[PDB]
C-alpha cells in the first residue's frame, strides 16, 4: 500500500458511493410515480432484473401490462441495488481511511528511525 | 560537440565532480567566445547521489530520506552557474531521476525550482506503451503563456489538458460502475480523450529498435493542429488505434484505412 | 537566492520584515511577500544540524515553529494611538503531493489567519486561479469586506456552498430534480465567473458589477462556454460607456436602489445583443 | 475571568507552562475559596505541541509519530489537577485541534483518555438559525447514565436523539419524493422533532449588548420538563417558531400566543 | 495512575502479580486484574526511549513482548503436590478503532489463552456486554 | 520422543539458545544412528525476537524495524544445521510467528528462503470460519512438479488455484455491486470458487472441541478426486453449504441430503 | 551460501564477476548469473553496520547504487581490438508485494539494459513464465 494508491482509490469509492448515492434517490423517485400507475394498470444496473427474465426465457391490452409492472419492479430493484452499494462503498471508505492513517503514521516513525539510527552510529 | 564523462563505475568522488567539469567546458564558450551553447547532462541526479554516498563519512547527521543536509544548497551553487547570461546563452537539457519512482524524494523535489521547463515522464504511461511516456498533466513550461505562444497554441494545449483531466476524473469510476450511465456528452470526452492520448505518443528516429516504426519528426503546426482537430469533433469516426505510433494527423488518417481491413 | 549562503536564506525574511516595519510603524500601510517560507526553514534545518542540534521530524529541529512564529508576528494592525499603520504579510508555503499536514505546512496555517488553498485538479480543469474556495479561509473576514462586495460576495458564497454539496451528481445527473438542476446551473456559471487571467487585477466596482451578473441570474440562460467572453465584454463596455455608475457604486460604497436599476438595463440590454 | 496568555511567538517552554499558570490561579478558587472555577485550556493540542518542541530541544528521541517519550505523563501531570476535591473543584473547557483529521493520532488519543464529554460546535446547526449551534447526536458525555443522571434524566435524553435521529432518516425522503406518504405516526416524529430541535435553542445573555433580547438561564429541572412534554405530546398543537429562541417551556407557550 | 513517575505505572503489575502469587502459592485462588496493559506499555516505552534504546515497531523497544509474557506467565494452576492454587488473569488491553492487528494487540494475543473482543457497534446498538461472540474465544 | 524447553518466560538469552539445543538432540540421531527424524519447533520466530532482545545490549547498531544487523546470518548458521543428509534424514516443521501480521517483517520475512514447503496462514480466512486458515494462493512447495506429484495431481492443484485466482480478482467489484452484474460465466466461477475454498477447510482431532465435529483425515486420492470434480462441474447443483467441514466429497453430497 | 560468512556473501559476485572477465579478456563469451543480489545487499548491509559505518536510507549504506553498478558495469562487449569477447549479466533481485518501484528494485533497474518483471498473479493465472510484457524491457 501507498498513501498515494490508497488516496486513489478512496478518491474514487468516495466518489462511487455519492454516485450511487444519487442514483437511489432517483430511483426512488421513479419508483414512487410507478407505484400509483401500477394502481389502475393491474385492472386490465438493476439488480437481477435483466437477468431473472433472461434465464427463465430459456396484445397491447397485456403489453402495456408486462410493462407497466416490469418498470415498478425495475424502478424498485435499481433503488435497493444502489442503496445497498452506497452502503458499502461507505463500509469501504471508512475501511480504506484506517489503513490511510495506519500507513501515514507508519510511514513517519519508519523515517525518523532511519535518521536516529544513522545520527546514533556516528 | 565536446565529451565529458563521470560513468556509473566511478567512485562517489568522480560522481560528485564531472557534472561541474562539463559545465566549466560549457561556461567557456558562453562567456569567453560568446556563443549559443546546447548542455545536456544526464543525469544530474547522480551529482546529488554522489554526495549523499560520502555524507556519511564526512560526519554528518543525516537529513530527510537519507539526504545529506547540505543537499539543496549543494544543488544551487552548482545550478546557479547553468544559465544563460547576457555573454551567452545556454540551453540546458538535464536528465533528472526519480528515486523510487517518488516525485517528492528531497532529490527530484529540489530541482523543480531549477527549471523554466519541465517534462514528467510516468512509467503509469510507459507502461501502456505510449513513447514518449511523458505525462500531459505533470509537464510544464514558463512559456505556455498566451502573451507568448499565442492564443491557438495556448487554448489547444489547455484544451487537451481539460480533456485528460476531465477523462482522469472518470476512470477510475466507470472502472466499476461502467459506461452506461453516462452522457453522451461525457462519453465523447472518454473517446476524444482516448485517442488524444495516442495521438501524443509518436515513435522517435532514435527508437526504432524499440517500436519497430520510423521516427516522424512533427512540425509545431502540424501538431497544434491535428489536436485542434481531435478536439473539435473532426475525427470521432476514426479508431483510436489509428491514432498510436503515427506522426502528423494525416498518417492517422491513412492508418485508419489500413486498418479499415 | 539559491546559491546564497543558508544564513542569508535564513535572514532574509526577518530583513524584509524590519523594511516592512518602517512603514507599518508610522502611520503608513505595507504589504509583504514571503515566497517562500518552505525555503527558509530548509536553510534553517540545515544550519541546525550542521550545528548538531537535536533534529525531531523531518530532521527539523525544535524550535522551527518559533522561527515562524517570531516572524508571522511581526505583521499587525496598529491602533490611532501608535499610528493606525499596518503591515499585511502573504506567506507561501509549498505542499508536496497535497499534504497539508506535513510538519512546516502545519505550522504556518497554524499561526496565520486564513489560507488560499491551490489545486492542480482545479488548474488543469481550467479554474485559474486554482482557489479552492471551500477550503480556503479568511479567520478576519467580512471585517475586511466593503459594504459593495458584501452585497454580492454574501449570496455568491451561499449558492457555491449549495453546488458544492450537488456538483459530483451533476455528470450522472439522468433525471434530477429542477430543484437541484438549478443549483448545478447557478454553480457552473458562479464557477465561471470566479476565473480569471494573470496581471489583470480589478478595481472592487468592477468585480461587484460583474459578480452582480451571475448572481442576480442574468447569465443563467447563458452558455457556460461563454461566461469568459461575456464578463470580458461586458465589462469592456462599463469600463468605457458607464465609468459614472461604476463611479457611483465606487462612491456610494454599495449598490444604491438606482445603480440597481441601471445595472439591470445595461446587463438586459447587452446580453441581448451578445445572443444575435 | 482572569486571562492567562502563552502566545505564539514565545518559546517552546512558556506555550509549555502558560497552561500550568492558568491552573494555578484556578486551584486556588478552589483550595483557598472552595469554589467551582472553570479552566479554559484554548487549545489543548498546542499544549502538547509545545510539550514535544521542549522535548526535542532536550535531545530525547522522539517516541511513535514525532511526539515526546513523555506525552502520556506532560499530560497527566496536568490533566490530573483538574477535579473535585473536598475543598471544590476545577472544570475544564478544552480546546480540541485534532491533527490530519486523525482521531488516533498519540496527540488527540492521549488527550481522550481524561475527556469526559464533548461539546461539538456545528456550522450545519448554525445554519438552521439554531444557537447555541452544539450537535446534539455528536456531542457527548461520560456521565449520561440513569446510573448518575437518574432515569428520567437519562430517557429524556435518549428520547431527544432518537427522535431526532428518526427524523433525520426521513430527512432524505422529505426531499425527494416529497413530504406526505408520511404516516399520522411518521407526520408526528417529525414535527415534535423539528419542535425540539428549536427548543433545544437559546437566547444567551451574554449576547444582549447585541441580540436585542433577554438572555436565559434555563435550570436543569425546566429543561427535563420542557422536553419531556413535546415528546410527550403536550404541546404538539404548539407551532414550531413557539419554541425557537426561549428559556423555558412557559416561554414556548406565551411565545404561541404573541403568533396568535 | 495517571500521575505517578513512569517506573511506579511500569512496576505496578509485577507487584500486584506478586500479591496475587502469595494465595496462589498457598493452595488458595486468587485473581489478578491488569488495567490496562495498553499503558503500562507506554510507561515501559517512555522509559526504554529516555534510556535511549533503539525504538522499533510503534517506537516501542524490542523487548515489550517480554514486558508483557514475563507477567502473565506467572498467572498459573498448580496441581494438588504444589497446593493445587491457582492465579487467574484478566489483563486489558486498549485497542484504537477496533484494531486487533496492531503490535501491543498482537502480541498480547499471541501470550494469553482467549480473548473478550468487545465491538463499538455492538455497544451503541444497544448490546452490552458489548462482546463480539465469533471473534472472542477461551 | 525427546522434549527439549526455553519458554516464553526465560530472559532472552534461553529463548536465543533453546532452539539450537532441540537443534543438537536431532543431529545426534541424525548422523549418529543415521535415523530418520521428525523435528517440531514452536516457534522460531522468538530465536530471532530473543536475538532482537539482546542485539542492543550488545551494543549493535540496529538494521531495520529495530533487529539486529546479525539477523540473516544468525537464522542462517542455524536454518543450515536443521537438514537432511547422506547419513539421516531430517523431516522438520517450524511455526513461524508473524508479527503484527506483517509478512514483510524481517523475522518471517527472511524465513521463507529456507523452506522446501509452506503453509502461510491467514486471520482473513480464519475469521471467514475456514479452517485451516491456509492461504491456497500464498503457500507453496518445491515438490509441486509434475514430474514428482504426477501431472494429475499437478493439474488440479493448478486448476484449483487458477479459480480462486480468478475469484480473487473479481471481488473487487463483487465488493459494491455484489454479484448482479456479473456474467453467467464469471459466476459460475464465483460458485465454483466459493465451493472449493469451502471444501479446503476441514475438521481436525485436535481441534474437534471447537468445530463441534469429529476429525477427518482424507487421502491424497480422495482429495485429488474430489476436487476434480468439482473442478469439472459435477456438483454445481450442490449448496456451497454441503462443502464446508467435510472430509471426502462423499461426505459433501451427504451433507447436501440432510440440508435437504 | 546462507552460513556463510558476510563477507564471503558480499564478495561472490565479484569473485564470479572476475572468473567471467578471463573469458570476456580472450575473445571468448562468457554468461553470468547473480542470483540473487538482494541478498548480498543484505550481506553489505551487515558487514558495512558492524564496521559502524553510519546506515543511510532503509538501513543500508549510502553506497548500495555504487556497490552494485560497479559489478554489473564489468558485463561488457569487448571491441575486436580486444578480442570481441564478452560478458552478459543476469542479476536476480527480489521484489515484496510486486512492487517495483522499490528504492532497492529501482537502483539496480537503473544500472542494467533492462528487466524481465515475474508477476505472481500472472503466475497464478497460467501465465508462465509471468512475464509482465509491459514493465519489461531491453
Amino acid at each position: 500500500a501507498t498513501l498515494k494508491d490508497i488516496t486513489r482509490r478512496l478518491k474514487s469509492i468516495k466518489n462511487i458511493q455519492k454516485i450511487t448515492k444519487s442514483m437511489k434517490m432517483v430511483a426512488a423517485a421513479k419508483y414512487a410515480r410507478a407505484e400509483r400507475e401500477l394502481k389502475p394498470a393491474r385492472v386490465y444496473l438493476c439488480g437481477a432484473i435483466h437477468s431473472s427474465v433472461a434465464k427463465q426465457m430459456k396484445l397491447a391490452n397485456i403489453i402495456y401490462y408486462s410493462l407497466k409492472e416490469s418498470t415498478t419492479s425495475e424502478q424498485s430493484a435499481r433503488m435497493t441495488a444502489m442503496d445497498n452499494a452506497s452502503k458499502n462503498a461507505s463500509e469501504m471508505i471508512d475501511k480504506l481511511t484506517l489503513t490511510f492513517n495506519r500507513t501515514r503514521q507508519a510511514v513517519i516513525t519508519k523515517e525518523l528511525i532511519e535518521i536516529i539510527s544513522g545520527a546514533a552510529a556516528l | 560537440v565536446a565529451l565529458v564523462y563521470g560513468q556509473m563505475n566511478e567512485p562517489p568522488g568522480a560522481r560528485a565532480r564531472v557534472a561541474l567539469t562539463g559545465l566549466t567546458v560549457a561556461e567557456y564558450f558562453r562567456d569567453q567566445e560568446g556563443q549559443d551553447v546546447l548542455l545536456f547532462i544526464d543525469n544530474i541526479f547522480r551529482f546529488t547521489q554522489a554526495g549523499s554516498e560520502v555524507s556519511a563519512l564526512l560526519g554528518r547527521i543525516p537529513s530527510a530520506v537519507g539526504y545529506q543536509p547540505t543537499l539543496a544548497t549543494d544543488m544551487g551553487t552548482m545550478q546557479e552557474r547553468i544559465t544563460t547570461t547576457k555573454k551567452g546563452s545556454i540551453t540546458s537539457v538535464q536528465a533528472i531521476y526519480v528515486p523510487a519512482d517518488d516525485l517528492t524524494d528531497p532529490a527530484p523535489a529540489t530541482t523543480f525550482a531549477h527549471l523554466d521547463a519541465t517534462t514528467v515522464l510516468s512509467r503509469a504511461i510507459a507502461e501502456l506503451g505510449i513513447y514518449p511516456a511523458v505525462d500531459p498533466l505533470d509537464s510544464t513550461s514558463r512559456i505556455m503563456d498566451p502573451n507568448i505562444v499565442g492564443s491557438e497554441h495556448y487554448d489547444v494545449a489547455r484544451g487537451v489538458q481539460k480533456i485528460l483531466q476531465d477523462y482522469k476524473s472518470l476512470q477510475d469510476i466507470i472502472a466499476i460502475l461502467g459506461m452506461d450511465e453516462l452522457s453522451e456528452e461525457d462519453k465523447l470526452t472518454v473517446s476524444r480523450a482516448r485517442k488524444i492520448q495516442r495521438f501524443l505518443s509518436q515513435p522517435f528516429q532514435v527508437a526504432e529498435v524499440f517500436t519497430g516504426h520510423l521516427g516522424k519528426l512533427v512540425p509545431l503546426k502540424e501538431t497544434i493542429k491535428g489536436f485542434q482537430q481531435i478536439l473539435a469533433g473532426e475525427y470521432d469516426h476514426l479508431p483510436e488505434q489509428a491514432f498510436y505510433m503515427v506522426g502528423p494527423i494525416e498518417e492517422a488518417v491513412a492508418k485508419a484505412d489500413k486498418l479499415a481491413e | 537566492t539559491a546559491s546564497d549562503a543558508a544564513p542569508l536564506q535564513y535572514l532574509a525574511p526577518y530583513s524584509g520584515c524590519s523594511m516592512g516595519e518602517y512603514f507599518r510603524d508610522n502611520g503608513k500601510h505595507a504589504l509583504i511577500i514571503y515566497d517562500d517560507l518552505s525555503k527558509q526553514a530548509v536553510a534553517y534545518r540545515q544550519m541546525s544540524l550542521l550545528l548538531r542540534r537535536p533534529p525531531g521530524r523531518e530532521a527539523y529541529p525544535g524550535d522551527v515553529f518559533y522561527l515562524h512564529s517570531r516572524l508571522l508576528e511581526r505583521a499587525a494592525k496598529m491602533n490611532d494611538a501608535f499610528g493606525g499603520g499596518s503591515l499585511t504579510a502573504l506567506p507561501v508555503i509549498e505542499t508536496q503531493a497535497g499534504d497539508v499536514s506535513a510538519y512546516i505546512p502545519t505550522n504556518v496555517i497554524s499561526i496565520t489567519d486564513g489560507q488560499i488553498f491551490l489545486e492542480t485538479e482545479l488548474f488543469y480543469k481550467g479554474i485559474r486561479p486554482a482557489i479552492n474556495v471551500g477550503l480556503s479561509v479568511s479567520r478576519v473576514g467580512s471585517a475586511a469586506q466593503t459594504r459593495a462586495m458584501k452585497q454580492v460576495a454574501g449570496t455568491m458564497k451561499l449558492e457555491l456552498a449549495q453546488y458544492r454539496e450537488v456538483a459530483a451528481f451533476a455528470q450522472f445527473g439522468s433525471d434530477l430534480d429542477a430543484a437541484t438542476q438549478q443549483l448545478l446551473s447557478r454553480g457552473v456559471r458562479l464557477t465561471e465567473l470566479l476565473k480569471q487571467g494573470q496581471y489583470s487585477p480589478m478595481a472592487i466596482e468592477e468585480q461587484v458589477a460583474v459578480i452582480y451578473a451571475g448572481v442576480r441570474g442574468y447569465l443563467d440562460k447563458l452558455e457556460p462556454s461563454k461566461i469568459t467572453k461575456f464578463e470580458n465584454a461586458f465589462l469592456s463596455h462599463v469600463i468605457s460607456q458607464h465609468q459614472a455608475l461604476l463611479s457611483k457604486i465606487r462612491t456610494d460604497g454599495k449598490i444604491s436602489e438606482e445603480s440597481d436599476a441601471k445595472l439591470k438595463e445595461i446587463v438586459t440590454n447587452f446580453l441581448a445583443g451578445f445572443e444575435a
